[PDB]
């Protein structure tokens, strides 16, 4: 990106990037760490028990906070999980804090009990270049 | 510091109805004045829409999906930015 | 310069945040106190004394010396191309004929419904107009009539400057875009022939 | 040279001197109209040359070291009433900078039906009006059906 | 003590606003909208696709070809049409040329509200520069007509990249100028820093887009993450600031003009040659020659200028990176030659709605400033 | 609050390789299996975000569309935070007239969706107030336009139309010009309120082809 | 010509873009009556001509009262010039008339225009052969044996147009009201601006003042019945007042804690009109001069002007007149009054007004 | 006892509470007394005394709450209360049992070739 | 009063498209009202009207 302030100012330090964009004023003053984001995906972990243990979204929670917590496992650095996952730490972390907070509210609504033979019909889409342009 | 406000044919030197060069502007491709036919590149007529079987005993493995997924900063692949939308040759 | 001060932030909660907490020391676009004599000097002939109301009045002056970009109208006027939409004209030929043969394909595209049309045979065989109106304060000047004729009998002429003091003026009929056209044709010859190159 | 002041006065103003011209109506518009004083006194007296003459008596002049769109001017010959409706078109195009071309480098094809330029008519109770208008000579009633006269 | 709050009306002379205060400070703030409501979404299942385009250059009539683009891209994407390569230039220079015309009069007229006068006058005659470029290709000075579905109207005439280069090789000096007035000036850092700020969570959440969402540390332009057209081979920059301040909003919007001189630029020296409109005759109509010597180009031209193509059955969303933000048209179609329903999604409108929050806590000279950098035409908030 | 300007350098890509794969194949598998009840029916289509792919389209029930849009802000794989608007479209054939469409944006992964709803005229749809701060302003021109009641609404009034405007504009039984029109009466004093008179009527132009397939 | 001037062209429901058959000349269109009567007219549908004398300036307000093309203006009327006459009521089936003066001028006394302007106008509309109703405006005080000058060749004009044109309607109205009318304007430009404002003997002569809409609505109903031709009507509201109970309501309209009135005999009155009554001549006409200033003013005091027994007014023609002491009739009034109008305290009524209403108002 | 909640009759009441209000800020005082405007509107609601439905009764009292605050906004003068509530209501009442014998429909000939449209 | 009603094919032209033959692919059905008053504007000659419903059946109910 582009800094509009005239000064010059480094941004290799990680600390001054995140004061610049308004990360510490805006989102979180406290600095966000491995050890907080790992705290947090096993506050995930504990509240999606909840859930049925048959239920898809209970999988897919579970699926992804292993993978996260993998992600956190086989790298030390926090800028190793920045790279990886795409984000800076303070909003991962602020992810699995909503994430937490999502389940009591699908909990209770219970997407999961539909009747057996529930159907969901779908439509999709083909384009003309299939059939008119080369296999 | 460049000024504003050139001079004396400086700036439009020619007026757009006295342009010096002839124009010859291009309107149809040489590869369509004499292969006329329409329905090989009929692309608006051959989309198609298709109901899917209903879905509802599918298998969705989560397994496979977070098993082709990166786990160290190196191995990460990115999806390049299309640099032109499809022109179809013209 | 973008710098930032404490003081110079025009509302009260980052005022009351500046004087009561030195976070605006960690922020990068703020600027830094002075750490010697040299420094205070040159703060306070920032603030005091200043300098930078200065500089943009060395502009002005600057521009008051300078060239005018005013155009004496109407002993002078501005620059437009051929393509230009102005007001609108129906056409002949050479000879003396209309050009207009009532196909209703500039009444047909015209998004805001500003043409009405009627037609019969003319005594000679002739397919021709009996009426043929334009309201130009319906109009909208998009020039797809223009577009639409298939034998250049519409077009919108060069003229920008038809104002008039009753709306009843503002109603063309038939023999009046007819005298445009009469007025217009030896102008609108020459946009044509640059414009058919493109066309 | 103030010789080449007054003589391109002279020739912008259309009088036959100086006395003339001072003693004159068109002196005394200059003095309450800027506009039209600007344009003889000043910009016509300048540097820049005449390039022709319409039907209507208007002067055209031009000056190509003078910045761009401000290289074309006009002197109307109507001091009191002066007015662009009564640029003809082959002059209009030169002057609003549509092309290059005037009647001193282009001979422009002439049709048989070409109506004149002439000044505006709005205001007066001779402009032009719709067929159904009272100000016409016989007013129409639109209707299209013939009615039965017993 | 139990202060009630004192109420104000604040101009019918189209911005109505119904303010309460608690002395100098604000504490609410409610926009009343709809005097320039003209039916636009009502009278556009009305027309055919082709008739209907024109209402677009009369929503957003500081930038009229990028509402354009919005609409006939939702168009091309139902027709699966395919858009040359010399037009998809063309569609991002002049994308970009309506955009600094935007940004010139967004910052003049907001410096003008503050109490600047000059630089509104030393920038419209670079706005009247670029009018002449809109007419020299359209014959329209601001109402173009000019992107039409599979490319453009007509092509560029010999002589305009000449002097859209001479423009864009004085216009940083223009920018320069400008910026000495305003940037360093002490009346106009105490009038904007600090002043109504917006962070990103208030952003996202109250459907930011545009200039206000990069000057809250947002990383997000349309022209980098989903391109169109040729925007994915241009090379710029995204300005970032992270105050959220109307300071920080209009060096981003000076910043934009900057990065919209070089994708210029760029489009001025790589302009190929070729076919400016899709060859598929039966939606783009024929050239004028090729009507007058062939048959099935006479019919081509007479259909389509009467009932027009017919988009096949189906819906779409569209976006463009308007100057204002995020510019959106949602199509839905049934199968005929007109539009069954055209919503227009309007940035403005989004942006107007956070003046209950932004103004909260600011004084009444404040209010204008606040309006003022969110930069709001109501042709596009009331359509 | 995502997207924060986090490299320093020119990115010349668009999100990585296996979430986009997830986001344009898998979205509607994923949010049909996690959430069952609360899809009814899905269409996935020409893609919102781009002309080169495709994005799922999700149809839900009025009971159970404020659950959804939460479970899509906030899930960790579907992060949609911006709600870009909020209409409806009329289809009079139909036993409920009405569908109310919701745009969404992922600034997270680049991603669109859209989440309909049918309803008839006098069934309310829940509002989104509480879940995105724009849904107010949109559910305030979707009741002046179409007449589509939304529950738990802080105040539901019009936004766009004159002030005694009774009606709702954009139905398709509801005409172009209207049934009222406004002039200045010297008597009165007053701007008034007429029954319409046109000085020339609207001309309808049906120019539709008897051979033309397409019309559905 | 009987009904077939109101059915026999009319074309649509009656609004802006009807056709009503009309085409009318209104003389002193641009007046305080001609200006609501063009109004009336061409709201129906009508084609209304309009010549007048003023500037175009003081006639704009006209120009917005009918579609494209139904209002006609023809300015520089010179009533003395048959030319003119004969130019704007060439197309017109209907004249009406609503010229007149209240003040004498060097250029113009009243003869001029009671007496040969009415004279020769029904001449040139007898003349034409398609004019088929003329309306002539006079007074409801008009009488050939009146000490007033402006009563008396009122009578006499009114003679000469019966004579002329046979069918001709004389319509007679008392004391019209309005926003710009010349009834209450000067009597509260009497009762506030001057030191003290005079009353003709004890005040006791009765008026009957009416409504100007009334007046509008009855050219219209004259047009509808064709019984109506050739008589003569009397316009007057619901109420006879004197000009002392006309005082009294204005000035407790206005709300004025200080009666400056003064009753004075007549011959005092005429003593102080005087000095500006010989001197009304060898001048072009003064602004801010009153037409209560003369000694016409001063002998019509001294009668009644009211209906007659018997005689035609509004229940003829199916209208009940509007009261003219209190409703809208009296709004204009209660804007001068001390202070402003305003409304109130406006706090027993909000007691139970809903939340937002009363913090919208600030009470 | 009373159907759907009472509903009429409680929206009856807040209007009949808010009507002195509208009196005094529009200067209806000489023009129309709160008697009369109480009966005008309760014929307001008679209109709609045979709807069988709840969800249309929420929606007519929803309707007509906007009705009433743009009243009481002054976003509706003096002028569009007489041209719209009033006489219409003066008119349904003043023309029953006229001075003429004629049937509506000899009116209705007399007018013109068709119904009439709107007010 | 309204009328409920499919078209017939138009004599000029032979195709089936807009008719009932295709009523399950596309909406065949109309709403048309009776035609009220029209006349001739004096200025210009075109048809004036008052009718609210005089296209809205035509163009828009299927
Ligand atoms: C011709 C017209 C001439 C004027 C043209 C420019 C108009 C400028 C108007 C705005 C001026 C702003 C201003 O006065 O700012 C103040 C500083 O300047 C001043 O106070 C300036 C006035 C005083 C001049 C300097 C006085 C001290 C010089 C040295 C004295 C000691 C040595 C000699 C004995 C306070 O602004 P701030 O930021 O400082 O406010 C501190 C808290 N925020
Ligand atoms: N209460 C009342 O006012 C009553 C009025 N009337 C009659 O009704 C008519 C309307 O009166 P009102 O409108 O109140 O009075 P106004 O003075 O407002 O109207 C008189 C009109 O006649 C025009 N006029 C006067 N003298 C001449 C002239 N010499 N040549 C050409 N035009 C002239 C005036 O035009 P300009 O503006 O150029 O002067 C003006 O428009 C009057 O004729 C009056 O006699 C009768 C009874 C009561
Ligand atoms: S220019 Fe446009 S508005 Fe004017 S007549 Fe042609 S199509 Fe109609
Ligand atoms: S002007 Fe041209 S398009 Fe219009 S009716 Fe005549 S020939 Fe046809």
């Amino acid at each position: 990106f582009k800094a509009v302030a005239d000064v010059e100012i480094d941004f290799n330090n990680r600390e001054v990037l995140k004061k610049y964009v308004g990360i510490r004023d805006h989102l979180s003053k406290e600095p966000g760490t491995r050890g907080k984001l790992i705290e947090a995906l096993t506050e995930v972990l504990s509240s999606i028990k909840a859930a049925p243990e048959g239920s898809d979204y209970r999988k897919a929670v579970e699926a992804s906070c292993i993978y996260r917590l993998k992600v956190c496992k086989e790298n030390e650095s926090d800028a190793a999980i920045e790279e990886v996952l795409d984000a800076h730490l303070e909003e991962l972390i602020k992810e699995a804090k909503e994430e937490a907070r999502l389940v009591p509210l699908i909990a209770g609504n219970a997407p999961w009990d539909v009747p057996a033979d529930y159907a969901v019909p779908v439509v999709d889409y083909t384009d003309a270049a299939t059939i008119l342009d080369a296999p | 510091f460049e000024h504003y406000l050139p001079m004396g044919l400086e700036y439009r030197k020619f007026s757009p109805g006295t342009q010096p060069v002839k124009a010859v502007v291009p309107h149809d491709s040489p590869k369509l004045v004499y292969d006329i036919k329409y329905f090989v590149r009929d692309y608006r007529r051959n989309n198609k829409y298709t109901a899917r079987t209903v879905d509802a005993k599918t298998t969705f493995d989560f397994d496979k999906l977070y098993a082709g997924m990166p786990t160290k900063p190196e191995q990460v692949k990115n999806v390049t930015r299309p640099l032109i939308m499809p022109t179809r040759g013209y | 310069g973008t710098e930032r001060r404490p003081g110079e932030s025009g509302a009260w909660k980052q005022i009351e945040r500046q004087r009561y907490a030195s976070d605006w020391e960690n922020d990068p676009t703020f600027k830094r106190t002075p750490k010697n004599l040299a420094e205070v000097l040159d703060d306070s002939a920032s603030m005091l004394l200043l300098t930078d109301v200065w500089r943009g009045m060395a502009y002005t002056l600057g521009a008051f010396f300078d060239k005018k970009v005013t155009i004496m109208y109407p002993f002078e006027k501005g620059q437009l191309s051929p393509r230009f939409r102005g007001e609108h004209a129906l056409r002949r030929y050479p000879t003396g004929e209309e050009r207009c043969i009532a196909c209703k394909l500039c009444e047909a595209i015209c998004p805001a419904q500003a043409i009405t049309i009627e037609a019969e045979e003319r005594e000679d065989g002739s397919r021709r107009t009996t009426r043929y109106d334009i309201d130009m304060t319906k109009c909208i000047y998009c020039g797809f009539c223009q577009e639409a004729c298939p034998v250049d009998a519409i077009v919108e002429g060069p003229n920008f400057e038809f104002s008039t003091e009753t709306r009843e003026e503002l109603l063309y009929d038939k023999q009046k875009l007819l005298e445009n056209g009469d007025k217009w044709e030896t102008e609108i010859a020459t946009n044509l022939r640059t414009e058919s190159l493109y066309r | 040279s103030l010789s080449g002041y007054f003589s391109r006065l002279l020739e912008a103003s259309g009088k036959k001197s100086v006395g003339s011209f001072f003693a004159s109506w068109e002196f005394g518009k200059m003095l309450v109209d800027g506009n039209l004083a600007h344009n003889v006194l000043v910009r016509a007296t300048g540097a820049g040359r005449l390039v022709g003459t319409d039907y209507n008596g208007n002067r055209y002049y031009e000056n190509e070291e003078a910045a761009y769109g401000r290289r074309r001017w006009i002197v109307y010959k109507d001091k009191f009433d002066y007015n662009p409706t009564t640029i003809p078109p082959e002059w209009h195009g030169w002057l609003n900078y549509i092309n290059d071309y005037n009647p001193t480098n282009t001979q422009f094809k002439q049709p048989t039906y070409q109506i004149e330029a002439s000044m505006t008519k709005t205001g007066t109770q001779t402009c032009y009006n719709p067929k159904g208008s009272w100000f016409s000579a016989k007013p129409r009633n639109w209707r299209k059906y013939e009615s039965w006269t017993p | 003590a139990k202060v009630n709050n004192f109420t104000l009306n604040f101009g019918p002379q189209v911005l109505r606003l119904v303010l309460e205060m608690q002395g100098e400070i604000i504490m609410r703030a409610d926009p009343h909208i709809g005097l320039l409501h003209r039916g636009t979404e009502k009278l556009l299942e009305y027309k055919t696709y082709l008739q209907g385009l024109p209402y677009f250059d009369r929503l957003d009539y500081v930038s009229m070809m990028c509402m354009e683009h919005s609409y006939v891209l939702a168009i091309e994407q139902l027709l699966n049409v395919s858009v040359p390569l010399r037009g998809q230039y063309i569609r991002v220079l002049f994308s970009e040329i309506t955009r600094v015309l935007n940004h010139l009069l967004a910052i003049t007229c907001h410096s003008m509200d503050v109490g600047a006068l000059t630089p509104f006058l030393w920038a419209f005659e670079e706005r009247e520069k670029l009018f002449e470029f809109y007419e020299r290709v359209s014959g329209a000075r601001m109402h173009a007509a000019y992107f039409r579905v599979g490319g453009v109207s007509q092509d560029l005439p010999i002589g305009l990249l000449r002097d859209v280069y001479d423009w864009a090789r004085q216009f940083a000096s223009r920018l320069d100028e400008m910026e000495e007035l305003l940037t360093g000036n002490r009346i106009w850092k105490e009038r904007t820093v600090d002043v109504g700020t917006i962070t990103a969570q208030m952003a996202w959440d109250w459907g930011c887009s545009g200039p206000i969402l990069r000057a809250s540390g947002i990383d997000w332009d349309l022209r980098k993450t989903q391109p169109y057209d040729a925007y994915g081979k241009m090379q710029f920059n995204v300005p970032i600031a992270g105050h959220g301040d109307c300071y920080d909003r209009y060096l981003v919007r000076l910043q934009e003009m900057r990065e919209s001189l070089r994708i210029i630029y760029q489009c001025l020296n790589e302009m190929p040659d070729g076919l400016y409109k899709s060859p598929d005759g039966k939606v783009c109509p024929p050239s004028r020659s090729t009507m007058k010597q062939s048959m099935e180009a006479l019919i081509h031209h007479f259909k389509l200028y009467t009932e027009g193509f017919h988009v096949p059955a189906g819906e779409t969303y569209r976006a463009v990176e308007a100057p204002k933000g995020e510019f959106g048209v949602y199509l839905v179609s049934r199968g005929g030659n007109r539009p069954y329903r055209c919503k227009i999604r309007s940035p403005g409108y989004a942006h107007l709605q956070m003046t209950d929050v932004i103004s909260r806590g600011a004084m009444l000279a404040d209010v204008v400033t606040i309006i003022g950098t969110l930069d709001v035409v109501f042709g596009e908030i009331d359509r | 609050g995502y997207a924060y300007a986090r490299k320093t350098t020119d990115k010349d890509y668009i999100a990585s390789e296996h979430m986009q794969a997830f986001g344009n194949t898998q979205l509607t598998d994923y949010i049909i299996k996690t959430v069952p009840k609360f899809v009814k029916m899905a269409v996935t289509g020409p893609a919102q975000s781009s002309v080169l792919y495709q994005e799922p389209t999700i149809y839900t029930t009025p009971e159970s569309l404020v659950p959804l849009m939460v479970f899509l802000r906030d899930h960790t794989n579907t992060q949609f935070k911006c709600l870009l608007d909020v209409t409806a479209v009329d289809f009079p054939e139909r036993a409920a007239r009405f569908e109310v469409v919701y745009h969404l944006l992922s600034p997270r992964w680049n991603n669109r969706i859209r989440v309909k709803v049918c309803v008839d005229e006098v069934t309310a749809v829940p509002t989104l107030c509480k879940v995105f701060n724009t849904a107010n302003w949109f559910e305030r021109e979707t009741w002046d336009m179409f007449g589509v009641f939304f529950s738990g609404h802080p105040d539901l009034r019009r936004i766009l139309t004159d002030y005694g405007f009774t009606g709702h504009p954009l139905r398709k039984d509801f005409p172009m010009t209207g049934y009222q029109e406004v002039r200045y009466d010297y008597g009165k004093k007053r701007v008034v309120s007429e029954p319409l008179e046109l000085t020339q009527e609207f001309r309808y132009f049906d120019f539709n082809s008897p051979w033309e397939t397409l019309n559905r | 010509y009987s009904s077939t001037l109101m059915t026999a062209d009319k074309l649509g429901p009656g609004g802006r873009s009807s056709v009503s058959g009309i085409t009318a000349t209104v003389f002193g269109a641009n007046g305080f009556l001609g200006s609501y009567i063009v109004n009336e007219l061409a709201k129906r549908g009508s084609q209304v001509v309009c010549p007048f004398r003023s500037t175009e300036n003081e006639a704009m307000h006209l120009k917005q009262m009918g579609d494209l093309g139904q209002i006609v203006l023809l300015p520089e009327l010179d009533i003395r010039n048959d030319d003119d006459i004969k130019r704007a009521i060439s197309r017109s089936n209907v004249i009406i008339n609503c010229v007149g003066m209240r003040l004498q001028t060097k250029n113009w006394s009243f003869e001029d225009v009671h007496v040969d302007f009415p004279k020769r106008l029904a001449k040139l509309a007898a003349e034409t052969g398609q004019v088929q109703r003329l309306i002539h405006f006079s007074d409801m005080g008009a009488d050939e044996n009146h000490k007033s000058l402006r009563m008396r060749t009122k009578a006499v004009g009114d003679k000469e147009v019966l004579d002329a044109f046979p069918d001709a309607t004389i319509v007679r109205p008392g004391d019209i009201v309005g926003i710009e009318d010349h009834f209450y304007n000067y009597l509260i430009y009497q009762l506030t601006l001057t030191v003290f404002a005079p009353v003709v003997e004890s005040g006791s002569n009765k008026i009957q003042p009416t409504y100007v809409l009334d007046v509008a609505d009855a050219v219209a109903a004259l047009l509808r019945k064709p019984d109506t031709a050739g008589k003569t009507l009397y316009l007057g509201g619901p109420e006879v007042l004197t000009m002392r109970e006309v005082y009294d309501l204005l000035l407790k309209t206005l709300r004025i804690y200080r009666d400056d009135t003064v009753h004075l005999p007549a011959w005092a009155v005429k003593a102080m009109y005087k000095p500006f009554d010989s001197v009304r001549r060898m001048l072009p006409g003064l602004p801010m001069t009153s037409p209560l200033a003369t000694e016409d003013y001063v002998e019509e005091m001294l009668r009644d002007k009211v209906v007659p027994a018997g005689a035609l007014g509004y229940a003829d023609l199916g209208i009940v007149p509007q009261k003219v002491t209190d409703g809208l009739a009296i709004e204009p009034v209660r804007h001068a009054r001390v202070g402003g109008y305003r409304w109130g305290d406006m706090s027993a009524v909000a007691k139970d007004i809903p939340e937002s209403v009363r913090k919208y108002y600030n009470i | 006892k009373r159907l759907f909640g009472g509903a009429a009759r409680h929206f009856y009441f807040e209007i009949c509470r808010c009507l002195p209000f509208i009196q005094r800020l529009h200067k209806m005082e000489e023009m129309v007394s709160l008697k009369e405007l109480r009966a005008i509107v309760k014929e307001k609601f008679k209109e709609y005394k045979d709807v069988k439905d709840g969800r249309v009764v929420d929606l007519l009292i929803f309707k007509g709450r906007e009705e009433i605050e743009t009243y009481l906004l002054m976003h509706k003068q003096r002028h569009h209360v007489v041209t719209e509530v009033v006489e219409p209501y003066y008119a349904k009442q003043r023309a029953v049992k006229k001075v003429t014998t004629n049937s509506p429909f000899l009116d209705s000939f007399l007018s013109s070739g068709y119904a009439a449209i709107g007010v | 009063k309204a009328r409920i009603y499919a078209p017939a094919r138009t004599a000029s032209q032979s195709g089936l498209a807009r008719t009932v033959d295709f009523a399950t692919t596309t909406p065949a059905w109309k709403i048309e009202f009776e035609p009220t008053a029209k006349w001739q504007n004096p200025l210009m000659g075109w048809t004036s009207s008052a009718d609210p419903l005089e296209n809205v059946g035509r163009s828009a109910l299927v």
